[PDB]
């Protein structure tokens, strides 16, 4: 098989800049090197076939050239509707071994985050579950740390983060965490606190609540 | 540890020209009234050093390399310079030498110290009862794996800030040769304001530290004095130079003090002193060095090719074989160009396993095999190690260590016709699988049941070699594709498939390196007037000197001219008369290097005067030089 | 050509996988139908293919652990795997190798995420989220939609039957020990809560379960 290997993990350009995504595979990539287009919230679609021709509905700015195994998807004057994950492959012979991937995003202005912690509802304690939900949305860029404070002490085990794609209207991000507890551990602690350290704030926003209500 | 000083301002890397600084004693050998030659890491004269300060606007202490050899020079008035950090990676992972002075002892420890982000020393509370006593030690944090420790004699160093100008000068040499570290100390009173002293002195050794470790970088520590991040500094400066392995001359007097120093690679005036091995140079012309032009690059001057592997009768053939009766063709004793196969822009499938086709072009092989068979579009993808089906299991099996290439393109316009192309066959049934590189051309009737077939068709007796079907009204995936499988192996036979060709352009009047089919070396290609024979390749002079060549692919005779060489002459005056010198090369013009062309060479530094005077210093071929007003 | 996958998304070990890739818009005249395994974390791997006449050929990745059939009457094709292990927790996509009108097309469907475990089908328990009396308020009010105890993957969380799209940030699933936890948010000003009522709708394609729960400020002081 053809071992595909990509170097750039993410590309952040602006309107009018050049997007350079390399595909330095360990084996031969061939002449029929193609590129996908993973639209946000939709299925990935084909963009370039036979390394010179575009798909139906594609402008003339999405071209491609190179020599040998060092190919680069030449993108000039990238607009705001071009945020897609690009993969490099070959359409010569089955099977089609793919690469890692490179996320393309646009560069916009910063935004102040907003911390909002939620108390657990009464319907969760009836079954036997207990979980504290705290969100952190409308922030830029994604370089942020979301941690918990269980009675002042931090917690790392059982904390899993998740994120979405860049919004097409506000150009912000969204990233929170998830922490679930048992029934016996819910009655032992008193208050929970979540925060976020952003580059546009000298002090993090402290938001907490009380379980007694 | 983590709190850094916020009083640091970015300074551009300016330079400072020294006059004669950087001369020490290379060993403990005494001489008298001579000029001993030696080769060691010395500081060249008129060089550029760093431009740093130790004041309260500029407070910078960067990290400089150490493997090239460095020189230390710093003025001092209130003992701001305290110690240094000598570490390989400046971390606790490797060992590091620490030489610091806390005004009581010279702490010399070789451990794996935990260096902070910005270590510094200073005295707190300068408003009342200062006493210049050291009360802060934030150099390292821990110590582990120590190999050497030295404690000096107890003393008391004063850090009193005397006003006025500078009064002390301390210059050290920081170098490490074969693990033996040397410290060359010098203390002398001076009178400065800002700049470095443009004088001359010597540096005497103080101690000897056989650390036996490799040092790659270093860092100079500074002191802080203010009446924990906004602490200001005093008023000092430090310059860091770069040593180079050059040759110096030392004039020892009766007491041992170095008085003069000659740099053999600074100016052509001092180049005569190193050859003659004398300070007092008489009036005349002497030879100092040898001029030589280094070659630029090596260009293989092969316009096109000569021999060729038979790829025309394999790729552009009209009729191929079947998938069960494929013909193996051995390709050897020829030069193959694999670069034109990838950039042909006519192959719909081109994949190599194990190595890239752009990488095997600069590599010699010994056995190249090529196959050719026409199959349907659903069977081209089965030519791979580990495949199943009818082609991979019953017709053609590839081994797991396949280091070849797969070539396939579209041939629907030639291998198909209206009505059905029933030419090619394929085996459909077999009792077992095939071995790698095994050909099965048997036409035996497959016995599917228990009853024998007796060579005829009947119950559970079908013909294995079934005919293909090719129609132009089919889809894209049913078009006939000509599949070419290239095999590459390695044996004890010598390599016959080679030919890495790199040609750029026609280069003239340049010292380049030529590479021909039977001649190589360094020469200058120029025009000629001879008429070479069509079978001859090159020509030689009387004393076995090759000076002419002919291009095997272009009818043009190019003479192999040797590059620009010759002795280096210089006109030097007396030591108490003047210092102006002129550059005189041998047997070259003034274009391949106050410009005057002579018969012996190019004379740089003299003015053409039509007035004929008395010959004082000869030049050559009726030309002399003298000194006029 | 419109593609839509359908079938059960819960297969125990040592069982049989069965699903159907539906084709709508173009008949089965030209083009192939392949399968690509999607690893979690934007990683893909080829699985196999089939023709459109009857020539069933297999891939070297699955020699005898794959079974793909064809159906030219209903214009569909099935997918069946043998000896399903715990490493088959992934998503399979079906695409067309179509090349017509001098252009090369490649359409992809939605996909059904397959999860191989020992647990049975568990319906999702949508729980509302609202700030209490002891929570620190702000100018921007956030409303949540908690789903705890759902199995298996995938899921879809919408807002107001898919009509509300401003401020919707549907976070994907996580990789916990036994059960997963969803988390959805919305952006509403201070005049909305608690004056207006916002209701999140959570779908489940693996079991056709749609739970509608309203967000109420419970419990308060």
């Amino acid at each position: 098989d053809i071992v595909m290997t990509q170097s750039h993990k993410f590309m952040s350009t602006s309107v009018g800049h050049r997007v350079s995504i390399t595909c330095k595979a360990s084996q031969d990539v061939g002449n029929d090197v193609a590129w996908y287009q993973q639209k946000p919230g939709q299925s990935p679609k084909l963009l370039i076939y036979w390394a010179s021709t575009r798909h139906t509905g594609v402008p003339d700015r999405f071209t491609g050239s190179g020599s040998g195994t060092d190919f680069t998807l030449t993108i000039s004057n990238v607009q705001s509707e071009d945020l897609a994950d690009y993969f490099c492959q070959q359409y010569n012979r089955y099977p089609y071994t793919f690469g890692g991937g490179t996320k393309l995003e646009i560069k916009r202005a910063d935004a102040a985050p907003t911390v909002s912690i939620f108390p657990p509802s009464s319907e969760q304690l009836t079954s036997g579950g207990a979980s504290v939900v705290c969100f952190l949305n409308n922030f830029y860029p994604k370089d942020i740390n979301v941690k918990w404070k269980i009675d002042g002490s931090e917690r790392q085990n059982g904390v899993l983060n998740s994120w979405t794609d860049q919004d097409s209207k506000d150009s912000t991000y969204s990233m929170s965490s998830t922490l679930t507890l048992t029934k016996d551990e819910y009655e032992r602690h008193n208050s929970y606190t979540c925060e976020a350290t952003h580059k546009t704030s000298t002090s993090p926003i402290v938001k907490s609540f009380n379980r007694n209500e | 540890q983590c709190v850094n000083l916020t009083t640091r301002t970015q300074l551009p890397p300016a330079y400072t020209n020294s006059f004669t600084r950087g001369v020490y004693y290379p060993d403990k050998v005494f001489r008298s009234s001579v000029l001993h030659s030696t080769q060691d890491l010395f500081l060249p004269f008129f060089s550029n050093v760093t431009w740093f300060h130790a004041i309260h606007k500029r407070f910078d202490n960067p990290v400089l390399p150490f493997n090239d050899g460095v020189y230390f020079a710093s003025t001092e008035k209130s003992n701001i310079i305290r110690g240094w950090i000598f570490g390989t990676t400046l971390d606790s992972k490797t060992q590091s030498l620490l030489i610091v002075n806390n005004a009581t002892n010279v702490v010399i420890k070789v451990c794996e110290f935990q260096f902070c982000n910005d270590p510094f020393l200073g005295v707190y509370y300068h408003k009342n009862n200062k006493s210049w006593m050291e009360s802060e030690f934030r150099v390292y944090s821990s110590a582990n794996n120590c190999t050497f420790e030295y404690v000096s004699q107890p003393f008391l160093m004063d850090l009193e800030g005397k006003q006025g100008n500078f009064k002390n000068l301390r210059e050290f040499v920081f170098k490490n040769i074969d693990g033996y570290f040397k410290i060359y100390s010098k203390h002398t009173p001076i009178n400065l304001v800002r700049d470095l002293p443009q004088g001359f002195s010597a540096l005497e050794p103080l101690v000897d530290l056989p650390i036996g470790i490799n040092i790659t970088r270093f860092q100079t520590l500074l002191a802080l004095h203010r009446s924990s991040s906004g602490w200001t500094a005093g008023a000092a400066a430090y310059y860091v130079g770069y040593l180079q392995p050059r040759t110096f001359l030392l004039k020892y007097n009766e007491n041992g003090t170095i008085t003069d120093a000659v740099d053999c690679a600074l100016d052509p005036l001092s180049e005569t002193k190193c050859t003659l091995k004398s300070f007092t140079v008489e009036k005349g012309i002497y030879q100092t060095s040898n001029f030589r032009v280094q070659p630029t690059e090596s260009i293989v001057r092969f316009p096109n090719i000569t021999n060729l592997c038979p790829f025309g009768e394999v790729f552009n053939a009209t009729r191929f074989a079947s998938v069960y009766a494929w013909n193996r063709k051995r390709i050897s004793n020829c030069v193959a160009d694999y670069s034109v196969l990838y950039n042909s822009a006519s192959f719909s499938t081109f994949k190599c396993y194990g190595v890239s086709p752009t990488k095997l072009n600069d590599l010699c092989f010994t056995n190249v095999y090529a196959d050719s068979f026409v199959i349907r579009g659903d069977e081209v993808r089965q030519i791979a190690p580990g495949q199943t089906g009818k082609i991979a299991d019953y017709n053609y099996k590839l081994p797991d260590d396949f280091t070849g290439c797969v070539i396939a393109w579209n041939s629907n316009n030639l291998d198909s016709k209206v009505g059905g192309n029933y030419n090619y066959l394929y085996r459909l049934f077999r009792k077992s699988n095939l071995k790698p590189f095994e050909r099965d051309i048997s036409t035996e009737i497959y016995q599917a049941g228990s009853t024998p077939c007796n060579g005829v068709e009947g119950f559970n007796c079908y013909f294995p070699l079934q005919s293909y079907g090719f129609q132009p009204t089919n889809g894209v995936g049913y078009q006939p594709y000509r599949v070419v499988v290239l095999s590459f192996e390695l044996l004890h036979a010598p390599a016959t498939v080679c030919g890495p060709k790199k040609s750029t352009n026609l280069v003239k009047n340049k010292c380049v390196n030529f590479n021909f089919n039977g001649l190589t070396g360094t020469g200058v290609l120029t025009e000629s007037n001879k008429k070479f024979l069509p079978f001859q390749q090159f020509g030689r002079d009387i004393a076995d000197t090759t000076d002419a060549v002919r291009d095997p692919q272009t009818l043009e005779i190019l003479d192999i001219t040797p590059c620009s060489f010759g002795g280096v002459s210089v006109i030097t005056p007396g030591t108490n008369t003047s210092n102006q010198v002129a550059v005189l090369y041998q047997d070259v013009n003034c274009t391949e290097v106050n410009v005057f062309q002579t018969r012996a060479g190019c004379l740089i530094g003299a003015e053409h005067v039509n007035n004929s005077y008395e010959c004082d210093i000869p030049i050559g071929a009726g030309i002399c030089a003298s000194y006029q007003t | 050509v419109q593609l839509q996958e359908s079938g059960p998304s819960l297969v125990k070990p040592s069982q049989t996988l069965s699903l159907t890739c539906s084709v709508t818009g173009d008949s089965i005249t030209n083009g192939y139908w392949n399968w690509i395994r999607k690893f979690p974390g934007n990683k893909l791997e080829y699985m196999g293919y089939i023709s459109y006449s009857g020539s069933t050929y297999y891939s070297p990745s699955l020699k005898s652990r794959i079974s793909i059939t064809r159906d030219t009457s209903k214009n569909q094709h099935y997918l069946q795997l043998n000896s399903v292990t715990s490493e088959d927790t992934a998503t399979y996509y079906c695409a067309s190798d179509y090349h017509g009108s001098k252009y090369y097309f490649d359409y992809w469907g939605q996909g059904t995420t397959l999860t191989v475990s020992s647990a049975k089908t568990t319906p999702p328990s949508v729980y509302p989220l609202a700030p209490g009396s002891a929570a620190q308020t702000n100018s921007m009010v956030t409303l949540g939609c908690l789903v705890k105890g759902y199995f298996p993957e995938p899921v879809t969380v919408t807002w107001n039957s898919g009509s509300l799209s401003s401020g919707v940030h549907t976070f994907p699933a996580v990789l916990q020990s036994d059960l997963y936890t969803l988390s959805s948010s919305v952006t509403v000003p201070s005049s909305t809560w608690p004056s207006e009522t916002v209701t999140c709708n959570v779908a489940h394609p693996a079991s056709s379960t749609k739970v509608d729960k309203k967000i109420v400020p419970r419990d308060c002081g």
